[PDB]
């Protein structure tokens, strides 16, 4: 329980969240994704994902200077007679591929998504209108959206969600940074991917889909710099 | 001044030396360190953690997500294996690629155990026991369970646990193995089987997916940096 | 058996080759001075050696090992060269020419290395404005405001990777035959701390960040029943 | 009357001569750079003396004397040439030019040598993957197994005894005239250890192994009866 | 967070370039020595920095950087240079000729140099006569008294900083070829000690006092409400 | 003489080194200082005086 | 720096000296030894082993 808000657990590099506001932090539930046969995978930025939450925004958007770490719980629920398995990675400074011969052409309206977050792909494709590029991340999923192996992403903080076993993921992420403080607007300081290891079957129907709910609890946050409320540029 | 000789090796520049050098910005004072969560001493902690082993580098399945799925079926019992591979982490393309085998590749020797875990991903109404071996080196590749059988095993129960850990211990004539395909530091052959078949109801799944990961155990350890063959430049 | 060769210290305990800087000594098609920003990215190896971490601390080493060689035979004959490399640290006014004021170099270090001594060498401590180095940085350094025209910074670049560049030049006027000279730079991390180990690069960099265009099937074929 | 100096110690204490790596300096019938594959068979004395004994354990001292020339006369003059030697250990990516990126060695160990400073030198210590290393193997790489075709390894021939190459190439840009440099390799094992002591060679060496083709009748004529 | 490269000290321990003496080496339009009066305020930077403050003492660390070429392509081959720096105090007889008496040196310190080899470099302790050096000096060396015709001293000017000249020449006998050489003089105070702390220079020096001419407007525009 | 071996570095001229050199003018007698009123240890204690701020930079 | 003088013998190479050397593989863990019959630590040992004299050294 954290707040009013109440309810295996990992706690990522064995460190929990410790400080250097307090009603704000809270366990928010973002939008439910569909988890198909066909699907790639999903990704969210943290603190993006949030940056509309009650009153967790508004002391993002009115703070210079903002740390938190995140409680992170993935619900996914099937039958006995379901199969398939995700993968939950909790990635510090998870930077993704673009989508042009432009380096880092990626503008900032797509780099934070919010709540929804995006999606892997499973091939790689090149923008190519040159007037109105669309200057967005092209993430493909066995490169893990950042040109390495998928395999080997293990290596970061990670759930797996089995069907047969468990419906559900916990990750006690604590603030990661090569600062004690930062901006929140610039940074995003953790990334959550998840990928289908085993596709979802269900006996005799090419048409199954189970939701997946993220539900994210900032914890142990810290404000300064308080001044006029920054209104980023949307698209 | 005091009589000195120069002795042979002066004036060269060998990129491995610990010599100290003139400070170009003396009096600069330095950032603390902050206690950041994640710090790493030894490449090989990095070694010991379970990565999905690439293991199904067929034509269509090669550099996608399915590389990483190995399909049982209900079918019956049958003595062919389901997966076979070479104890060759640094050289065997399903072993190199893994955490463990990029770091292997930037070292020369290598020694200590290996530990392979496999994932049953099917449903929970499916039952089956399994067989997981390793044959060290000498002999034919085993290629039946009877084969199999004779050296070091373990039999896996899906309806039991749904991932099962099969360690691999050190065994070998020389005291290091080579990270390149030698004969004479040859590592063995890791092969699966069916024990029993893999058993469904009705309205189940016939046809599911494992998973493989691999790690090295805490006695491994590795010999000789060098430079790897995973990354160039043009 | 011990793990001696595999700590953090004797993984990055190389002196690694990360730039050739360029220079002519000539009359004033030529370049009598070149300029090169510090960074460890135009080189795959060390750049992928230290990407596998997220963060990193240690002190640097520089070494430098200088080549020269003249551009047509029998054009004539030269007197030893001398080599300025001069640290301009952000801010520092830029040389704009061979012989502007800026090479006095009241307050930037420099190095003088006579040409046929040993590479030469300096060291330098850990000099990041952070409490690490970012390998990676996921964020702007602007964030664009609604009111705002078409805060338009490019995707990771911070200025918390910004140590200035080094500027090069030949010190000797020029000679009546062309001469050329390449400075070879080669970095050794000292004392090195690592933190959240990442997977390592799996498909040819492309720029500075972490996109990827070409080489994207990196895995060979293998039966899945065969050893 | 000591015996200090025919301990094993002393019976090894000289740099022997096992290699000449020949290198060229020119613009790209030449030969940019060089593999020497390391062993000590290359050579007769250091081979033969080895030999005495089956199994040794030693440090080793690697010196390279470099010399140089120019190949035509009055052709024209050329600048002081810097020469890299690359230690590529057993799997590290072999350099397939002068210039191939292999050069950086991020992680290889290298020497940068400068013509005319004493001759370079390097130590390593024991490095055999076996307890000693052997100087006779009676045995095979692979056994051949039935249903083989016709695990054909050569007889004599480990991993054992595989302990990289050196990689040797000028640094220097091509000058307008061509140079020739030998760089002769001189090893001193220290700190030595041996055992299974075996008669000497009697016979001209050939090949890796103990093979012999010639000279077979060594010994000279000599009356039974006579002093 | 320490002030520790903010003192005195750290603020002027960099070798700064005031002087670039030129000498040629030819038979005797050349000029086979030169004199040079040593000062600061040749150069801008150091200046600058020395007059931030009224007053100072500090030993000072002379560098020499030497670089030679030979001003005709293919025109012939040159031995290696020797050159003479030759301190003369204020006071002591000025050479007049390449190959006059005074360049025995029996009391003057000198300086003999080999050309290739690392820069000189001497010492000096605090040398003024009065208790400190005065960058700033508001008076006259002379007072004009009635009487006197049109005491016509030069406002500032004292021989409280005049402390000699470097005589430089090559010591070598004139080759065939003609050879230029070129000096620089890089200063390090040591062990600083400062006082009065004035305003830096904001317009381009003019001469060896405070007098400015040109540049007078530094300040750029800025609008009063624009951030 | 005693065995030695030059290191890379060697011969360099780092215009922010410290080493020592030869005295050019030895036996030396130096003048003593004096307790001159004004003297600065650290260059930011100039910068915190206050100095007035140009703050009205129009073209006039 | 230290005042050096470079006495003669500098940079030369005799193959008989004993010197020091920088390690090019720094930190590598050498295999220990074991205990190997027939160790040998001075050639006197081999020369005091009695071996057939070819005494009959005729055209036949
Ligand atoms: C006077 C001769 C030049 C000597 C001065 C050399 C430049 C000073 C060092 C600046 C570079 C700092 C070290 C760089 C660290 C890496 O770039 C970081 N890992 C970036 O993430
Ligand atoms: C960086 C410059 C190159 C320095 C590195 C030299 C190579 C490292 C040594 C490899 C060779 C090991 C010593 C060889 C031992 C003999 O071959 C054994 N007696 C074979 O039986
Ligand atoms: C024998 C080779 C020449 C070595 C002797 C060098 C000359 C001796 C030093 C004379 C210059 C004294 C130091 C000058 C101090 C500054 O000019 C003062 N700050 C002037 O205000």
């Amino acid at each position: 329980t954290l707040g009013n808000s109440t309810i295996n657990s990992v706690v990522a590099y064995g460190r929990w969240p410790e400080y250097i506001a307090v009603a704000a932090c809270r366990f928010y539930t973002l939008d439910t994704v569909t988890w198909r046969k066909e699907s790639r995978g999903w990704w969210w930025k943290l603190p993006d994902a949030l940056k509309d939450m009650g009153l967790f925004g508004q002391n993002m958007f009115y703070h210079y200077l903002g740390r938190a770490g995140y409680t992170v719980h993935v619900q996914c629920n099937a039958s006995k007679f379901h199969q398939g398995a995700l993968g939950v990675f909790a990635v510090p400074e998870m930077c993704l591929a673009g989508d042009s011969t432009t380096h880092m052409f990626t503008k900032y309206e797509n780099a934070n998504p919010g709540e929804k977050g995006g999606e892997f792909k499973g091939s790689f494709t090149l923008d190519t209108n040159a007037t109105n590029p669309a200057r967005n991340f092209c993430p493909v999923d066995y490169l893990f959206g950042s040109g390495v192996l998928a395999g080997n992403a293990f290596v970061y903080p990670h759930q797996i969600i089995n069907l047969r076993t468990n419906n559900c993921a916990t990750l006690v992420l604590p603030y990661v940074n090569s600062l004690s403080i930062d901006s929140m607007t610039k940074h995003n300081n953790w990334g959550i991917a998840i990928l289908p290891l085993a596709p979802l079957d269900f006996a005799t129907e090419s048409s199954t889909e189970i939701p997946i709910t993220l539900t994210i609890a900032p914890m142990c946050c810290e404000f300064n710099g308080l001044r006029n409320i920054t209104v980023p540029r949307t698209q | 001044g005091l009589p000195v000789l120069n002795t042979p090796g002066s004036n060269q520049y060998l990129t491995a030396d610990n010599y100290q050098s003139p400070c170009a910005i003396p009096e600069f004072d330095v950032t603390p360190p902050i206690d950041i969560p994640g710090e790493v001493r030894n490449m090989m902690e990095l070694a010991e953690i379970d990565t999905m082993i690439p293991l199904n580098l067929t034509n269509q399945r090669k550099n996608t997500m399915d590389m990483y799925r190995v399909e049982l079926n209900d079918a019956a019992h049958s003595d062919t294996p389901i997966l076979c591979l070479s104890l060759s982490p640094a050289s065997d393309p399903r072993l190199a690629h893994t955490m463990l085998g990029e770091i292997l590749n930037y070292y020369t020797h290598w020694a200590g155990s290996l530990k392979f875990t496999f994932l049953f991903c099917g449903s929970m109404m499916a039952t089956g026991k399994l067989l997981v071996s390793y044959a060290p080196p000498g002999a034919e590749a085993p290629k039946s369970r009877k084969e199999a059988m004779l050296g070091t095993h373990v039999i896996w129960d899906i309806g039991l646990q749904s991932s099962c850990t099969m360690v691999v211990p050190w065994i070998s004539n020389t005291t290091y193995r080579l990270t390149i395909n030698d004969s004479f530091t040859e590592g063995g052959y890791i092969s699966m089987f069916y024990q029993t078949r893999v058993v469904v109801p009705l309205s189940t799944p016939r046809k599911m997916d494992i998973l493989g990961f691999v790690s090295a155990c805490n006695d491994f350890s590795v010999r000789l940096l060098r430079d790897t063959t995973h990354i160039s430049q043009e | 058996r011990t793990r001696s060769e595999s700590t953090v210290e004797s993984f990055f305990a190389r002196g690694a080759c990360v730039a050739i800087i360029e220079v002519d000594n000539d009359a004033p098609a030529s370049k009598l001075f070149s300029i090169w920003k510090i960074t460890y990215k135009d080189t795959v190896q060390l750049r992928r050696k230290l990407e596998f971490f997220t963060y990193s601390r240690f002190d640097m080493e520089l070494t430098f090992v200088v080549t020269s060689n003249y551009t047509d035979a029998n054009n004539g004959h030269a007197l030893n060269q001398v080599y300025q490399i001069m640290y301009i640290p952000p801010g520092a006014p830029i040389p704009g020419k061979w012989n502007d004021y800026t090479w006095q170099t009241s307050s930037n270090p420099s190095l003088f290395y006579t040409y046929g001594a040993p590479p030469a060498r300096i060291s330098v401590p850990y000099v990041g404005i952070a409490n690490a180095y970012s390998h990676f940085y996921d964020g702007f350094a602007k964030v664009p405001l609604a009111g705002q025209a078409s805060g338009d910074s490019l995707y990771g670049a911070a200025s918390l990777n910004d140590f200035g560049s080094l500027a090069v030049r030949v010190v000797n006027d020029h000679n009546p035959t062309k001469l050329t000279s390449k400075i070879r730079v080669y970095m050794k991390p000292k004392h090195v701390r690592v933190w959240c180990p990442r997977p390592p690069r799996a498909v040819p960099y492309y720029g500075p960040g972490v996109d990827y265009k070409d080489g994207l099937a990196p895995l060979p074929e293998k039966g899945l029943t065969t050893y």
